[PDB]
């Protein structure tokens, strides 16, 4: 899983033309360099290790439980390539991990705790995981989909009347994020603006894996008094008053 | 030969005619405005018959606003598009309350089989004289030979 | 495509044939070599069918 | 995707959307599968790159669109990729197990220089210049070898 | 789990043929399928259930018992029970009792916040300002016994046993049946200084 | 008048008279001159028991196929089976039209895969108008019990997991072809095509009668569009073609004489030349010869509106009276001995070009030996074969006034830019592999050169070599098993085929998951 | 060393869809 | 074949038909390549084919009208392949 990772982190810093990783340290002190990627489940090989590999009594390497940690994937990003000391929040939200990070990112950089965040998320595929996403009836039941004369390319199909089921997957994403102006002086490339990020529960329920309406609470404004036109809107407002 | 093929599972339907009248619209809108579709083709006479046909309330809606925000002044071709739009939003206000229509509006073509001097053999569809549009077939069927 | 050079005999006005090929492929102007091609101009500094090269390209074990 | 495409409505709805200009969908999971953990930064991958190229990937796997997603007025649902003029903002919305929504905005990058002077954003240029040819040595180096 | 005496398994080969047992036909094809060639299966006719002569050259697990080193730990006292608290039966069983520590340690903490009932707080403010940013470093240790050994020994476990492995849903299930919050939710993982 | 159209030079004013009814006073069945019969015509029975031309009939069916041209024609609230509507038939003609006309179609296919769900699919996003939709299902028409079960499957309620619909139209088209079997080479092949293309199709009509007679459905007749030939048995070579295509001429009789008049009408349509697609299909060579008797020929697209024009409601009445032949064949019964001249213009094509290739094949040889390998070998220039340069895909950095026009100029110095967060590098690891090679197949669905090239370093199939490759000194990609050099060129034929079978969504491959 | 590079130079030097053939047409079959 | 109509044609129907039409050509068929194999192009077989006029004006009959009009082909393919040495047709359109 953390192999995942590592060659994600790589290629972004590739994908952000930072060949030395040290070369942040030109611009920004140790302690503001922040990794805020997370997983859903995370050392999941490791825990075949602790729970059934050890039971089998088959050679297992001393230390499996660490791989077992989710935030030690982050942890050997900085153990192998950055040296930062800046801070580091691993964030769980199984499948809406990814958003997760990016909100708290955003918030470590907005406090100024950091100026350059590692981002993103990442999860592996394994035997226990399917067997249990299909004991949740969760996956795409690949029986039913073969009496549908379904092939594989075309099993995941959202938004579709025929639609039953997700195809789980492995794999890894990370972004880096920065102060705008700290981005600017380094001159790195710019792919976006990161407007809004924001994480939202839902409301009294009895079941887990049901998704709620929570999350339009980012269009939450009120209407009362919409009569006459806002000033706040107006940029020509707000310039002025600067 | 004769063994079953036939089950009721593996029956694909395809209904969601709404979602397509959109999308279309979109394609042949952004075609345009790239210059791969230009006024004088066939191809933009066929698809708005298409667009016409999956006409209703919520698929003007869609037209007017796409429409009615584009600035003429960047390119030749968002002018064109703006015109062709115009006109095409027009139509289907008509259409709506209309039962839709087969029209077949390709161009009638003859058979002509070319030798070269290597002696290589061509066959390529070509216009024929005097039949460009159905109104002139149907009339040709009728007066024989 | 086909090439912009056909025969080698082009060469012989040396200032035009570069801006022919630089006219048809400008990146080639605004990026660094790639290492594979690094790596055959090195190569091809070897070839012995060849009088050998006039200049020092790179600071390695064959510099002597 | 009943309760995601429900929600997205609703958000256009109480922002007072212009009626005829739904948000396109694009539903990368039809191509890259669930990978649960991941999900949110693929999207955001793929969402910023759509941001640089004014291009929208169409979900492929979509032969049918649910009968019951057609009473959300705002949304759209390609298939084919729709070759763009521009795209200016991108919403990502994520829902997790145990009640974990999310939404990200992402918002196409030039729109952060009309912020600053000529000067910086010329001094900018250059730096990245400079960043472009050093990374693409880089890259090419450490993938041979 | 007694330390001093831990369940382990070692894989061992079959030297000469058992003697067969009875299985259910479910249960007799799936030995069949595991060992094939050195297992036979046979329909005994007047019961329907079937003989299982496992053969020379198979694989066997046969339980062995660890003397472990580590006999002590800072245990939650005896006789501690959600019942107690007041949570219901229905959620005991459904989760694994990390959650249980969690959903006492939360009123509790209302209950030292003076708030009785946890809504009264949308008195003062809006559903979508209250945040629940717990978190754990294992999370679901229990529910992971269920996926990984559980199920491999064809004990019954509940399906969802997924859900309650989530670090997260700890928070969630607080949320599920106090809170009602549409706020926030940033769950750490930070191992010892989670 | 002749219509005036903008057709060819301004369609966006004949997208402007797409709406607007045309209404004709003089009918083009007064055009119709005596002592010439038109090229589309109808037939009616003799008492003796043949098929003469009839003026008036024919009259009624053409002007009904002018208002098709003009105004066109409605399917809406048409229940429609049809079969054998492959990729470039003249079923998939007609079913573009059904669907465009808005009628309700269930299509019938043998080689059901994910290439041929697509393609019904890019039909239906393309034509299906409002109201309209489409059905696919595997389909045998070999298969007795398969017949039933279809049938059974259309009228049985969707409560019961069935289409719960009731039929307006049959198109019967599916058969195979019979190629160089006479009479003493009828086997296997032969009786099989037969059974598909007349006994099943007989079952089928049985199978619907009982499924309308039990419902008691007396009044709502499906119209079955039989596919006649007039060459019955004039060509020889086709086996048990002619002797399907002929048998079907007696539903002509059991329509009056038989109890299934309410619930089946029959519609034969003679069809005549239909060109295929725009290769060498073995006979498009000889339609222009064919047309120089006074013969005319049809596209796929003309032969369609032909057989779409047998489902207008005018039609439909004829079919609901009398059983009703279409004689849509160009004029191919008047020319005489239809085997001898077909055979007669293929010879003079063969021999004409077969001539000018000999000349051709000599003067190329009586210029080589007179220019030896000089004038002959360096004329031969000199082609280039690309090479993977992958880019980064670094955002486009316009020149500053291009970048003013885009944001309001209040913005200038307004923002805290320590506070706005910025994307500034991004990767994955996916089932696609990288970023750049997902996005690939995410937007244009294959890879590019670089596409191919990244994704088989990453899946290990080629690596680079630097130094001594078998003595020579080598610089390029190698394969990783073979040790054998491979260029940029070459990756696409070699190594996509396996990397898209071993790439993204597929069945678990247990190596990468340790058994 | 290039002895042993030479050296080793040495050791190398049914279709019931009408979507072929279009039957429906009397044309197809061969003429 | 007697009270059957097309909604009735099944096993009876196929069979009847394949005497009355599919091997009746494949024993013109027969006849044919074992008159070519000793090179006897000069002696032709006449075959006497049962004709009805009344093709389907009755109806019952199953598939009785499509055997007997699928005959009439052999008139035609006489003149157009290439076994018209080795037989000849005589088709006898019987009356009451």
């Amino acid at each position: 899983i953390t192999l995942f990772v590592l060659v994600s982190v790589v290629e972004a810093f590739i994908a952000s033309g930072i060949t030395d990783p040290y070369e942040m340290y030109k611009y920004v002190h140790v302690s503001e360099v922040g990794n805020c990627s997370g997983s859903g489940m995370g050392g999941v090989s490791a825990l075949r290790g602790m729970f059934k590999d050890r039971f089998k009594d088959e050679p297992v390497q001393n230390d499996i439980l660490q791989e077992s940690f989710i935030n030690t994937m982050s942890a050997w990003v900085n153990m192998l390539l950055i040296s930062s000391s800046g801070p580091i929040k691993t964030p769980v939200g199984a499948c809406a991990t990814s958003v997760e990070s990016v909100d708290i990112g955003v918030e470590t950089i907005l406090s100024g705790k950091a100026r350059i965040c590692i981002v993103g998320g990442y999860d592996d595929f394994q035997e226990e995981g399917s067997f249990e996403f299909g004991n949740m009836k969760a996956t795409s039941n690949t029986l039913e989909e073969f009496e549908h004369g379904r092939t594989p390319a075309e099993m995941s199909r959202p938004a579709t009347t025929t639609r039953n089921g997700f195809m789980e997957a492995q794999g890894a994403g990370i972004q880096i994020i920065m102060q705008a102006d700290l981005a600017l002086k380094m001159g790195v490339p710019i792919y976006g603006i990161v407007a809004m990020a924001a994480t939202a529960t839902d409301k009294i329920g009895r079941s887990v894996p049901a998704p709620g309406k929570g999350i339009l609470t980012t269009a939450r404004e009120h209407h009362s008094s919409v009569k006459y036109a806002s000033p706040n809107l107006n940029m020509k407002y707000r310039k002025r008053q600067l | 030969g004769v063994a079953t093929s036939f089950s009721r599972k593996k029956a694909r339907t395809f209904d969601s005619s709404w979602n397509w009248a959109k999308q279309s619209l979109l394609s042949l809108y952004f075609e345009i405005i790239h210059g791969v579709l230009k006024n004088v083709d066939r191809e933009v006479v066929s698809e708005a018959i298409n667009i016409m046909n999956r006409s209703n309330d919520a698929l003007i809606k869609f037209m007017e606003y796409h429409i009615s925000n584009t600035d003429e002044t960047k390119g030749e071709n968002y002018q064109l598009v703006k015109t062709l739009g115009e006109q095409l939003i027009e139509n289907c206000k008509q259409v709506l309350d209309v039962d839709p229509v087969y029209k077949d509006v390709a161009k009638p073509t003859g058979p002509k089989t070319a030798i070269d001097k290597n002696g290589n053999i061509t066959y390529s569809e070509e216009p024929r004289e005097k039949v460009r549009k159905l109104s002139q077939y149907v009339q040709e069927m009728a007066l024989g030979g | 495509t086909l090439s912009l050079i056909q025969s080698y005999s082009l060469l012989d006005k040396p200032d035009e044939a570069i801006e022919k090929v630089f006219n048809a492929y400008p990146a080639a102007r605004e990026q660094f070599l790639n290492a594979q091609d690094i790596d055959h101009f090195l190569s091809m500094c070897q070839n012995p069918m060849q009088k050998p090269v006039p200049f020092v390209p790179v600071l390695d074990r064959r510099f002597e | 995707d009943k309760n995601e495409s429900a929600t997205i409505n609703e958000m256009m709805k109480h922002l007072g959307r212009s009626e005829g200009n739904p948000v396109i969908g694009v539903f990368q999971k039809f191509l890259t599968g669930h990978p649960k953990g991941a999900a949110g930064a693929w999207m955001m991958n793929g969402a910023l790159q759509i941001l640089n190229s004014g291009i929208i990937p169409g979900n492929r796997n979509a032969d049918n669109v649910d009968k019951i997603l057609e009473q959300f007025e705002y949304v759209l649902y390609p298939s084919k990729t729709l070759k763009t003029d521009g795209v200016r903002a991108v919403s990502i919305t994520s829902f997790g197990f145990g009640q974990k929504g999310g939404q990200a905005i992402v918002v196409h990058p030039d729109y952060l220089y009309g912020a600053i002077t000529e000067d910086r954003y010329n001094e900018y240029v250059a730096k990245v210049s400079a960043r472009e040819k050093s990374a693409y040595k880089f890259f090419h180096n450490g993938m041979i070898y | 789990y007694n330390p001093e005496k831990k369940e382990m398994i070692q894989e061992v080969i079959v030297e000469e043929d058992l003697e067969p047992f009875e299985a259910s036909k479910e249960t007799a094809e799936q030995f069949k399928h595991q060992h094939g060639d050195k297992v036979d299966i046979f329909e005994i006719p007047e019961t329907g259930e079937y003989s299982v002569k496992l053969l020379k050259g198979a694989t066997l697990y046969i339980p062995k018992a660890l003397r472990f080193d580590r006999l002590v730990a800072g245990q939650i006292p005896t006789g501690w029970n959600a019942k107690t608290y007041g949570i219901s039966d229905d959620i005991i069983s459904q989760v694994d009792p990390i959650t249980l520590f969690v959903l006492v340690s939360v009123v509790e903490a209302f209950i030292a916040s003076g708030i009785t009932d946890p809504y009264e707080m949308y008195k003062y403010v809006h559903v979508s300002e209250v945040g629940n940013c717990s978190g754990s470093g294992m999370g679901g240790v229990s529910a992971l016994r269920g996926m990984f050994k559980d199920r491999f020994k064809d004990e019954p476990v509940q399906n969802d046993i997924l859900q309650e492995s989530f670090i997260n849903t700890m928070s969630a299930w607080v949320n599920m049946l106090l809170i009602s919050s549409s706020g926030p939710i940033k769950t750490p993982v930070g191992a010892c200084a989670t | 008048m002749d219509v005036e159209d903008a057709l060819d030079k301004d369609s966006t004013k004949e997208v402007a008279s797409l709406p607007n009814k045309s209404t004709i006073s003089k009918t083009v069945s007064s055009t119709i001159p005596r002592e010439t019969i038109p090229f589309l015509h109808l037939r009616k029975k003799t008492p003796a028991g043949d098929w003469k031309y009839d003026r008036q009939l024919s009259s009624l069916f053409l002007d009904g196929l002018e208002k098709a041209a003009f105004n066109g024609v409605t399917f809406k609230d048409k229940y429609v089976l049809i079969t054998g509507a492959g990729k470039g038939s003249i079923g998939a003609e007609v079913l573009q039209g059904l669907l465009q006309g808005g009628a309700k179609v269930v299509v019938t296919t043998s080689r059901f895969s994910k290439q041929v769900t697509d393609y019904y699919q890019s039909i239906y996003a393309k034509y299906g108008a409002k109201g309209s939709t489409l059905i696919v299902v595997p389909f045998n028409q070999g298969s007795k019990q398969d017949v039933e079960a279809l049938i059974e499957f259309i009228y049985d309620t969707e409560k019961n997991g069935g289409l719960g619909w009731d039929l307006d139209a049959i198109i019967p088209f599916a058969a195979i072809p019979e190629q160089g079997i006479e009479l003493e080479h009828i086997d296997s092949k032969s009786e099989f095509a037969h059974r598909i293309m007349l006994t099943n199709i007989l079952r089928m009509m049985g199978c619907v009668k009982k499924q309308k007679s039990a419902r008691g459905i007396e009044t709502r007749p499906a119209q079955v569009i039989l596919p006649m030939s007039p060459n019955h048995g004039t060509f020889g070579g086709d086996g048990m073609y002619s002797e399907s295509k002929l048998s079907l001429e007696t539903l002509f009789n059991r329509w009056h004489s038989e109890s299934w008049a309410n619930q089946l009408t029959v519609c034969g349509a003679i069809i005549g030349w239909t060109r295929g697609t725009g290769l060498m299909s073995a006979n498009n060579i000889i339609a222009e010869g064919i047309e120089k008797m006074g013969v005319r020929t049809f596209s796929q697209k003309e032969m369609a509106f032909n057989l779409l024009g047998l489902l207008t409601p005018e039609v439909v009445e004829l079919c609901q009276k009398s059983p009703v032949m279409a004689d849509l064949n160009g004029g191919l019964q008047f020319v005489p001995e239809l085997k001898e001249f077909t055979a007669k213009l293929r010879k003079e094509l063969v021999e004409t070009s077969e001539v000018r290739k000999a000349v051709s094949i000599e003067t190329a040889l009586e210029h080589k030996v007179v220019n030896g390998n000089s004038a002959d070998a360096a004329y031969a220039q000199v082609e280039i074969q690309p090479r993977a340069n992958i880019q980064l895909d670094f955002p486009e950095l316009k020149p500053y006034k291009q970048v003013k026009q885009i944001a309001p100029a209040e913005l200038e110095g307004l923002l805290d830019l320590e506070r706005v967060i910025v994307v500034t590098g991004f990767a994955e690891v996916g089932p696609w592999g990288s970023a750049r090679t997902r996005w690939e197949m995410e937007a244009f669905g294959e890879f590019s050169l670089e596409g191919c090239v990244e994704m088989a370093w990453i899946m290990g199939f080629i690596s680079y070599h630097n130094g001594n490759l078998k003595g020579r000194p080598y610089t390029g990609w190698v394969d990783s098993k073979t040790k054998e050099p491979v260029d940029d060129k070459d990756v696409k034929a070699k190594y996509e085929t396996s990397i898209l079978e071993h790439s993204g969504i597929r069945l678990i491959e247990p190596e990468l998951f340790n058994g | 060393d290039a002895l042993e590079q030479e050296t080793v130079y040495r050791k190398t030097g049914v279709d019931m869809d009408n979507s072929n053939v279009d039957v429906v047409t009397p044309n197809s079959i061969f003429i």
